[PDB]
RNA sequence: AUAUAUAUAUAUAUAUAUAUAUAUAUAUAU
RNA sequence: AUAUAUAUAUAUAUAUAUAUAUAUAUAUAU
RNA sequence: AUAUAUAUAUAUAUAUAUAUAUAUAUAUAUAU
RNA sequence: AAGC
């Protein structure tokens, strides 16, 4: 899910409200006037005028964006595990976001990336000011390098391909999902790929210990209790970080769920 | 009323000062109380001929209310939620009809409960069923917030007031409190109950039972009725007991009715809670004519809170009210809710007072007493979704370019920063450095105390701990078959006894369970009960905050008991020309996050500890190695101490947030996990941290930011004249600012106003909402002062209300007596009319003194004789032919009060006893030739005295438990406690020395080895009792009652050997025409006379009793008083210093200071209060607000007035008798009604030596 | 702050190497033998034992005092303010007598060159009114805090 | 310390060190004021409206 | 300013402007005889009543 | 009837006090 | 009101024509202290830093003082009375010495 | 014996103020401070008086 | 998902009625 | 001038109605 | 309890002046 | 589940 996705939930998006902020500042009569006022001909905020820009902008964010973001994240968790992007961590903190939180930085000059990107709505300089506002909005925490995420996302799978690239996929594949008795109701949760011995070892685990409530193809569920610990999967058996909820081939039901090792017979 | 007098002739005549009290009449009245029925009480109500002035319209809207359907909905998370129509806060219970959800109850067809079938569809998953059941359960919970059925209180009020007006023994006249015919609340209560009941023959609108509530099937019943009835009965009781003006009571009733006629009763009360204060207290003395104001002085050091009283200063128009007028705000508030009239009469009445006297403060107290006193109740889901969903608004944040590289989780703050955070960082830096340098920090006993501090019998969310540990494949011992709760932190500690810290490291990131508390006139409060490892790792934060509060600022540690607070501070601050500023932080816990505060405090603490602590473990937490990146380019590793390891882990936890677990019992299908950043309320570091940050931010404003943000020279001079060490007092989120009056009068109000605006602006840029009040009044810790007079707030002590947050059933029968006595003492502190209050308290004690029980066809009645209440501290009225109303409730409790009143009326008692044929031949030292041994037995006085000391709670001890599992539990607890081998060696040395020397002198030596046993007993007693334990109660009480006795305890028999001699009265302590406590006035003679004769306690109690002990703090589980008593017993009984050394070694003190303290104690002379504890003599709780110390010192003369007598000689080495006899003199003087009287010792029957031998015999024999 | 941890390190090393260790009970044992009457309001032994309180952790401060001898060029060990009597004391008070005794024994071990003057002025302060001496000027009179010199 | 009674600690060394540090700072402001600032003022002055 | 400074024994200093004025009229100076007469009147009416 | 006042109630008791 | 814009504008022009840069990190490094004197509160090095408050980045006073030399005849630059020691101060107070 | 009646502690400032009006006001010590019957040196109480 | 129609809910504004409070007017009694 | 009753105007509350804006449910068309 | 003398307290009744705020008229700045 |  993109960072800006929360923006267009309101018919007037957050961006035009930010544009209209200018009316609350004395001596500024237009957004262009605001831009030339806040910058010093070298695309640097005056470090004081940006102060009142933040003064005016923060109530808008904390009074409008935060609640809609809260609902958006609450609904988003229902469809299953997702990758969420944001611009400042305080957005997620104030929205009571649930899940692992990562602050990542980049080995580039991000600010220069804006004004070259043509076809902007309110002008590139507005995007620069917006980026400065978000950076000031962020908390005080050291962001790790972005590579720490992509490495986990890719390298285990790429390594495992060197071992499983030849075996029969029927034996060396697995599936974890929510079981619902009335052929039989089953919605996938995690996809597992590993050698035969590893899958066989996985087969005898207490998958029935965790329960959730499934409602209904576009099904969606919600977990009660505690989430699944990572070591239950393995230090082996590289898996999928994200999943989308769907029922494979009719009244709307809210029966129950426990997850089962429906992986395979072989 | 005819049946009332018919049933309670003798009882009313006895408790109204006409006839002598007796046990048999008391029990007859108790039986009559037990024999009534609800409808009988209402028929009795029908017979009061109410007058016209008690009439007022009742809107018809209350009875007719819509359905509950439109007030609820289902969110996208399939959770029941409250639809809001009045704003963000309209999340309380709406006012809706209920009868269409009731299944008729068997054998009680007129009443019913929530439909069980609807419960079935609810548990299936139906939407409408879930809505209906949520509404039903929450309405039941709202109706369950009382102590006992209202009919008991109403009937007791009727019985008490049937006796008519009382005769004042001091004033020699009759009071003029209007009778029930002018009590508007009772008339409203009767009318509403009759209208609801209508033709149906049953009158009770609902029935309150332990299992819950049953509703009357009427089409006019509404969920808002129970709270309305509670408020009306409270007001009716208060009017008759405290002599309130009926005009104000009518306004209170009007407010209650308007609340009922609204969409949500609780929401309405919450939004309108401040009419009475804003219209009477905050707008008082607009035009001032005269009066007195006390002259108090603040001495040095002001850190000591030492104030001395000078006298009275006449007032003048120079000191009229000068704060900004609030007329517009009050009118707007009254208009917005349609109470503009009530505001109109309130203001008009307020303008009428021009002099500062007893009348004005009485009027203010009466006005404040009329506020509603319900416990606001709302479902937990809305509380969570309303309180944890707001975040701080850091309007001016710390620039990101002002941080170093990370050290594990922390990040060092540079010193070039333009932000104000630098001063906060410096303060915490120096605090940590000074803390870590104290040698006591490294003492094993100190660390053991800190570890034991958070090991209590209360919950700790152990389940989440369990699956968190299972998440890494670690199995804890189960302790199967233990008759104790697994959901206690003691259980958690037992399961965590022998695990490495590395294994339990992940446990800090576990979840958190739920916990709620309801308050009066305040939204329900939520709690996060942190688990054991979290409490362990939160230590350095707590220690640093403690150091700051103890040394670098002015901060109190008093509780919410009125006695222990600093009255002198408030009375000094309110008195002109001084002016006070009331500062509070709204949503204080939600305003402290990683963004501004935590990221700075954690870094400061971590850095300010490395030097004084390098390479040392702590609290079981060991040292470790972390990555270093502070300097640019170089990235290295760095060892850290145990405290720094805790800081790293706690920083991780703070950065992540918090994981709250919710299980809404009132809503089927409402349970989830909520991610929040709000600071926990259940941790040990909450209050101290909040106080420290409060003081630091205030000082920063006064020193740097404020001077740099205002230009008016008057404001600059004022601010430069203010410092926190001289003018600011803080505790948590509540703070008080004192503006000392200048030599030209008092500081200009405009300057104060602009300064207040400056603080309001200054609070925002780091996300603190400063709730500031400046109205010429002083408020601190919900204590209210005006012009040096404190105004008790009656509304915050509801007589009938009781906080119940869970769905559990209420307590067994005997428990309610504790609550009743607590109500009596609350009325005592609040200063009600003493005679009426005593009469009413007697009525209640009668109404609750009987209980039916079933013992398997042995249907018996449990009955408490009247004497047990007297032993519990409730004074008598008239007995043994004595004069009425000669005793005061400053009577002590237990043996002391008994001895006092016997000493006062011994001769009359003897003549009465003889005249009734209770005659014997063996002359007695106390009673001559009276046959007391049988009269006391038949009067049940011995029986009542002895059964008043039985534990009225079930003793879950002695349950069957396997030997192996119990010994495993005990050894696990001991292993957890005894970590460092040094402490174990110390305790072993102490045990060996004690066996060598101190064995055989006393039987119960406190020791660290007994802590596991006490912890096990406490955990076991925390479990739910069962039926056979209640049967054990019943049979024990019957055994005690049926038995026959021959004497009191040894201590009381010793006390009766002493007789005194009253003399001329004392000298007045304060001026007789100076109002100090509202209501304590000439119409309230006895409290007034006691206060003016003894004088108020002008020094805070916490610091006074801090010096009345040897060890300041001990391990949680042991009592410091027990250790002091054991030491003084050992010294008194002639044991040598090695025994005291052994005793000090058991509690873990190191050998050298053990010897030093033992020798010093042996040769030292101790205070009277500290020395009197050897015989369990404690200062009565009611005396705390009086200057008892000077009366101990210079008004209890142990030498007879006529000169030395033969028997009054104290043996030279028995000087502690000098300490004991002072308490006896104090009890005798304070028990008597009237002024304090100089008292002289008269005679001891057996001589001093015999009394000493008896006391030593008791001292040795106890503990068996 | 830059030099103090060095002194703690040296103290730890000294404690590791030295054969001297605290006698746990010597003071109490020798003071438990003095003869006195139980009828007296005051007891010298009580007061002295109360002021001493030998917490056994005192050898750390003793060791840092020893280590200070090697660095009088940059570090000047002095007696803290809190050790002196609060208001200046009085010879008639037993407590002040014991405080003077403690200071008199403690002072000669510090590296402060101005120590003897403070040792003298400590008694001079307690002795005011009882017994007088000529001082230099009106500022540093006989009633100044001894630590001011 | 003839004029600072009531200082229980001898702050002579600390005050002397701080004053010495302030004395010998590498502040180039006096250089600028003595040399360049008059030149800047002279250049600017004729162009002013006042 | 002279009178106020002298009356406060120099502990507080007040200042007056030094420039051409507007001839403000501030009548406050009277002879000693009038003060003595008023003092006698005051002592007279207060006389003999505590 | 006879609802006289509260201030007079206060003063009447005091007047009882002062009498001797 | 007439004078104010002239002095403000000349101050700005001098500020951004001169090669001189005001950098308080020089002071901070020279003092080279965070908070000395672990236990006893008196620490002159910290006190002088607190009084100076180097972290502030506004220096309009300096430029305005320089600009005032051109208009000696109509405007007089003086030190605000608030910068003087409180109540005249005393030599016994450490803060008064730094003032 | 040092605790004053009503703990007034105010006669000191009044006595200082009286120095300015000795023409019309003569501050005196009340009778109640003297011993009732004149006292006796054999009584310690009278010595303190 | 968009457009249109009907029902329901919320906010603002206006009007009427009832109740309460304030002001004005009339009558009886003093 | 006081007490009692009634009427009009203003304010608050409740109900009804109308208009505008927004949303939910049902149906038709694409 | 009756009569007389002295004194305190409550209730009823009567007058002036001033100041503050709001509103109307006139003008300046921003907007139309 | 139910804190300090």
């Amino acid at each position: 899910v993109d960072s800006d996705e929360v923006g267009e939930q309101m018919e007037p998006t957050f961006e035009q409200a930010v544009m209209e902020i200018y009316k609350g500042i004395a001596g500024v009569d237009s957004l262009d006037d605001l831009i030339k006022w806040v910058l010093n001909s070298d695309l640097i905020p005056h470090d004081d005028r940006l102060g009142q820009l933040f003064q005016a902008f923060l109530p808008l964010a904390k009074d409008l964006l935060a609640p809609m973001a809260r609902k958006f994240y609450d609904n988003s968790m229902s469809e299953g595990r997702l990758l969420t992007f944001a611009h400042a961590d305080s957005e997620l903190l104030n929205a009571n976001y649930f899940g692992h939180l990562l602050r990542l930085k980049i080995p580039y000059i991000t600010e220069v990336n804006l004004m070259i990107r043509k076809n902007r709505e309110g002008g590139e300089l507005f995007q620069l000011v917006l980026s400065y506002l978000y950076k000031m909005y962020a908390t005080s925490a050291q962001p790790k390098w972005f590579g720490s995420l992509l490495r986990l996302l890719i390298c285990p799978w790429l390594h495992m391909e060197k071992l499983i690239g030849e075996a029969d996929p029927a034996s060396t594949s697995a599936e974890i999902g929510w079981h619902i008795p009335r052929e039989d109701g089953f919605i996938p949760y995690v996809s597992i790929r590993a050698p035969r011995l590893v899958i066989e070892e996985l087969m005898e685990k207490n998958w029935g210990q965790y329960h959730a409530q499934v409602i209904v193809v576009s099904a969606k569920a919600v977990i009660k209790g505690n989430h699944l610990p990572v070591k239950l999967v393995s230090r082996f058996a590289c898996f999928t970080l994200t999943a989308k909820y769907e029922m494979r081939l009719g009244r709307g039901a809210a029966y129950s769920a426990r997850l089962a090792f429906r992986s395979d017979l072989a | 009323s005819s049946m009332i007098l018919t049933q309670f002739g003798p009882f009313i005549e006895s408790i109204s000062g006409i006839t002598d009290q007796s046990n048999d009449v008391f029990e007859d009245a108790a039986k009559a109380f037990s024999m009534f029925t609800r409808s009988d009480v209402y028929k009795a109500l029908d017979e009061i001929p109410f007058s016209d002035d008690a009439m007022l319209p009742i809107p018809p809207t209350i009875y007719t209310k819509p359905s509950h359907d439109s007030y609820y909905y289902i969110d996208a998370l399939n959770r029941v939620r409250r639809k809001t129509y009045q704003g963000p806060d309209d999340v309380y219970v709406p006012n809706c009809s209920i009868v269409e959800l009731l299944e008729p109850h068997e054998t009680l067809t007129s009443y019913g409960r929530l439909s069980e079938a609807i419960e079935n569809r609810a548990k299936d998953g139906d939407s409408q069923a879930r809505i209906a059941t949520t509404y039903g359960r929450i309405a039941e919970s709202q109706a369950r917030q009382i102590k006992a059925p209202l009919e008991k209180f109403v009937l007791a009020l009727l019985v008490a007031e049937a006796g008519g007006s009382l005769y004042d023994p001091v004033l020699q006249k009759y009071d003029e409190i209007p009778d029930l015919s002018h009590n508007c609340p009772l008339w409203c209560f009767r009318e509403i109950c009759r209208h609801i009941s209508g033709p149906l023959p049953d009158r009770a609108p609902y029935l309150y039972l332990s299992a819950g509530v049953f509703w009357l099937m009427s089409p006019r019943m509404t969920s808002a009725i129970p709270p309305l009835l509670s408020d009306l009965v409270n007001l009716a009781i208060l009017q008759q007991t405290a002599g309130l003006d009926p005009s104000l009571v009518k306004l209170g009733v009007q407010i209650c009715l308007h609340a009922a006629a609204s969409s949500s009763y609780a929401w309405f009360i919450l939004k309108t809670k401040s009419i009475f204060p804003q219209n009477t207290l905050h707008s008082m003395y607009e035009s001032l004519e005269g009066g007195y104001c006390p002259n108090l002085e603040w001495l040095e050091p002001r850190s000591d809170y030492k104030f001395m009283y000078m006298g009275v200063m006449p007032l003048s128009a120079k000191y009229a009210r000068s704060a900004p007028s609030n007329d517009k705000k009050a009118r707007e508030l009254g208009e917005k809710y349609g109470l503009s009239s009530v505001v109109g009469e309130l203001r008009k009445r307020t303008k009428t007072y021009v002099k500062h006297d007893f009348a004005s403060v009485r009027y203010i107290r009466d006005a404040m007493a009329c506020t509603s006193g319900i416990f606001l109740v709302r479902t937990p889901t809305e509380t969570v979704l309303q309180e944890y969903t707001q975040s701080p608004e850091i309007k001016v944040p710390i620039p990101q370019k002002d941080w170093t590289g990370p050290i594990g989780e922390i990040r060092i703050l540079k010193d070039t920063t333009s932000s104000i955070a630098r001063y906060l960082y410096r303060t915490w830096y120096l605090a940590a450095a000074r803390m870590a340098a104290q040698p006591r920090t490294w003492d094993p006993l100190f660390q053991a105390i800190m570890r034991s501090q958070y090991v209590t019998a209360r919950g700790g969310s152990g389940a989440a701990l369990r699956e968190s540990l299972y998440a890494i494949n670690v199995s804890l011992p189960d302790f199967k078959g233990l008759p104790v709760k697994a959901a206690t932190k003691i259980f958690q500690a037992a399961q965590l006894a022998n695990l490495p810290f590395s294994h339990t490291s992940v446990a800090i990131l576990a979840d958190t369970s739920m916990g709620l508390r309801n308050q009066v006139q305040r939204r329900p409060r939520s709690i996060m009960p942190l688990n054991v490892p979290q409490q362990q790792v939160s230590a350095p934060h707590t220690l640093t905050a403690d150091y700051i509060n103890y040394h670098m600022n002015l901060s109190t540690t008093s509780g919410s008991a009125v006695i222990e607070k600093v009255i002198p501070l408030g009375v000094y601050a309110s008195s002109p020309p001084n002016q006070s500023i009331n500062i509070d932080i709204s949503a204080c816990d939600a305003s402290i996050t990683w963004d501004f505060f935590l990221s700075v405090i954690m870094a400061a603490i971590h850095e300010g500890v490395a030097s004084s602590s390098i390479g040392k473990p702590f609290m079981g937490v060991p040292a470790s190695i972390v990555n270093d990146e502070s300097v640019v380019g170089v990235r290295a590793a760095r060892p850290i101490s145990g405290m720094q390891n805790m800081i790293q882990h706690l920083s991780k936890l703070y950065k992540r947030g918090f994981s709250y677990r919710v299980n809404d019992s009132f809503s089927p299908g409402n349970d989830f996990t909520h991610m929040t950043t709000t600071f926990p309320s259940g941790s040990t570091a909450t209050s101290t941290e909040h106080t420290a940050n409060n003081s630091t931010m205030m000082e920063t404003f006064l020193t740097v930011w404020g001077p740099e943000h205002t230009d008016d020279p008057d404001v600059l001079r004022l601010m430069k004249s203010l410092t926190i060490q001289r003018n600011y007092v803080c505790q948590g989120d509540d703070g008080l600012m004192i503006i000392d009056g200048t030599t030209a009068g008092k500081v200009n109000s405009e300057t104060i106003q602009k300064m207040l605006e400056l603080i309001s602006k200054y609070g925002e840029e780091f996300g603190w909402k400063y709730d500031i009040a400046y109205d010429g009044t002083a408020e601190y810790l919900k204590l209210y002062f005006i012009f040096g007079c404190r105004i008790p707030n009656l509304s915050r002590h509801p007589i009938v209300g009781k906080e119940r947050a869970n769905s559990s059933a209420e307590e067994p029968w005997p428990a309610i007596l504790d609550q009743i006595m607590g109500v009596f003492f609350n009325g005592v502190h609040d200063g009600l009319q003493w005679q009426r209050w005593i009469r009413y308290s007697w009525a209640l004690c009668c109404a609750f003194s009987r209980q039916r029980t079933m013992i398997g066809e042995s249907v018996g009645y449990l009955q408490y004789p009247m004497w047990s209440f007297v032993y519990w501290g409730l004074p008598l009225v008239k007995a043994f032919g004595s004069d009425p109303w000669i005793f005061s409730w400053y009577m002590p409790t237990g043996d002391l009060g008994m001895y006092s009143w016997i000493s006062l009326i011994r001769p009359l008692m003897t003549r009465w006893m003889v005249a009734n044929g209770y005659v014997t031949d063996r002359c007695s030292p106390v009673f001559g030739n009276a046959d007391y041994r049988r009269c006391f037995n038949e009067l049940k006085l011995y029986q009542g005295y002895y059964m008043a000391q039985l534990p009225r709670n079930p003793k879950k001890s002695g349950r069957a438990a396997p030997r192996e599992v119990r010994e495993q539990f005990t050894q696990a607890l001991s292993d957890y406690l005894m970590q460092n081998p040094e402490l174990k060696s110390r305790v072993l040395r102490g045990r060996s020395e004690w066996e060598k020397y101190g064995a055989g002198i006393i039987h119960n030596p406190p020791s660290l080895f007994d802590v596991p046993h006490k912890w096990y007993q406490g955990a076991q007693e925390a479990a739910i009792a069962t039926r056979e334990e209640l049967a054990e109660m019943d049979e024990t009480l019957m055994r005690a009652r049926r038995h026959s006795y021959s004497s009191f305890s040894k201590l009381l028999e010793a006390y009766l050997l002493v007789k005194w001699r009253m003399c001329e009265a004392r000298e007045p302590s304060v001026d007789l025409r100076l109002p100090l406590c509202a209501g304590i006035d000439p119409l309230n003679s006895d409290p007034f006379l006691k206060m003016v004769s003894v004088g108020p306690m002008l020094q805070s109690t916490r610091k006074y009793f801090a010096q009345t002990l040897f060890m300041a703090k001990t391990v949680s589980g042991l009592d410091v008083n027990a250790i002091d008593s054991a030491l003084l017993r050992l010294r008194t009984l002639g044991a040598d210093k090695k025994a005291l050394t052994a005793q000090l070694l058991m509690v873990g003190l190191q050998e050298s200071e053990a010897d030093a303290l033992a020798g010093k104690i042996m040769l030292q002379d101790v205070n009277t209060v500290q020395l009197a504890r050897v015989v369990n003599l404690a200062v009565p709780d009611t005396w705390m607000s009086l200057d008892f110390d000077s009366m101990f010192k210079h008004h209890v003369k142990l030498l007879p007035k006529d000169g030395r007598h033969l028997n009054t000689d104290i043996p030279p080495r028995m000087g502690w008798l000098r300490a004991i006899l002072r308490f006896l003199g104090a009890g005798m003087v304070m028990t008597a009604t009237g002024v304090a009287v100089d008292i002289y010792l008269e005679d001891i029957h057996g001589g001093g030596r015999s009394l000493g031998q008896r006391f030593m015999t008791w001292m040795r024999q106890e503990g068996r | 702050t830059v030099i103090q941890p060095v002194l703690q390190d040296i103290s730890v090393l000294l404690q590791r190497i030295s054969p001297l260790q605290i006698d746990p009970t010597i003071i109490s044992n020798t003071m438990s033998t003095v003869s006195e009457s139980t009828t007296q309001t005051l007891s010298p032994a009580s007061s002295i034992l109360g002021k001493l309180r030998p917490s056994n952790s005192d050898f750390s401060s003793f060791r840092v005092a020893l280590a200070g001898w090697l660095y009088n060029g940059v570090v000047t060990t002095v007696i803290d303010d809190s050790s002196y009597p609060k208001d200046g004391g009085s010879v008639t008070s037993l407590e002040n007598l014991w405080d003077f005794f403690i200071l008199a024994l403690a002072l000669p071990l510090t590296t402060d060159p101005c120590a003897p003057v403070k040792a003298f002025m400590t008694l001079a302060n307690m002795m005011v009114g009882f017994e007088t001496i000529p001082m230099d000027n009106q500022i540093y009179t006989q009633s100044r805090r001894a630590s001011a010199f | 310390q003839r004029y600072q009674p009531g200082w229980t600690q001898s702050l002579v060394s600390s005050m002397r060190g701080t004053l010495d540090k302030l004395k010998l700072i590498k502040s180039m402001t006096p250089m600028y004021l003595q040399q360049l600032a008059p030149v800047e003022l002279a250049v600017i002055a004729p162009m002013l409206p006042f | 300013e002279w009178a106020l400074t002298e009356c406060a024994q120099g502990y507080v200093t007040v200042t007056s402007p030094y420039a051409p004025s507007v001839n403000r009229l501030m009548p406050y100076r009277i002879s000693n005889a009038e003060r003595q007469i008023s003092q006698i009147i005051r002592i007279m009416n207060i006389g003999n009543n505590a | 009837l006879t609802s006289s006042d509260i201030q007079r109630h206060i003063t009447e008791f005091i007047s009882s006090w002062q009498n001797h």
